[PDB]
């Protein structure tokens, strides 16, 4: 039987939301001088002349 | 008719080898006013007469906007 008094119910949810999905697209990389460009070390990478 | 023309066209001698260094002169004068706007740098240009390239290599990805902003 339908009771209309006890089949009422309150969905709860959030108002707002802002869904992104790349999130590499906000960063901005850049590359040092590649003459300067350190190993694992301290040293540089191909400095013997 | 007689005709006032104080321009450069070619069948002179120099014009293979001065024309390329009005270019030169000219695409470097015109990426030093476009780099109030953005941020890179030229990797190659290469002249040849009047008609050449310029590689620019920019920071972020190149997107559909910095297309049509550089070329406006």
């Amino acid at each position: 039987q339908f009771d209309f008094r006890a089949s009422m119910h309150m969905l709860t949810s959030n108002l707002t939301f802002t869904v992104y999905s790349d999130l590499l697209a906000f960063v901005s990389a850049d590359t040092v001088e590649p003459i300067n460009a350190v190993a694992f070390d301290n040293m540089r990478i191909m400095n013997e002349l | 008719k007689k005709i006032q023309y104080g321009a450069v066209a070619s069948g002179e001698k120099q014009t293979k080898a001065a024309n390329s260094i009005a270019n030169l002169a000219l695409i470097k004068t015109v990426l030093s006013r476009i780099s109030n706007k953005y941020s890179f740098a030229t990797k190659i240009i290469r002249v040849d007469g009047d008609d050449n390239y310029a590689v620019l290599q920019f920071n972020t990805e190149v997107t559909k906007q910095m297309v049509q902003d550089v070329s406006n």
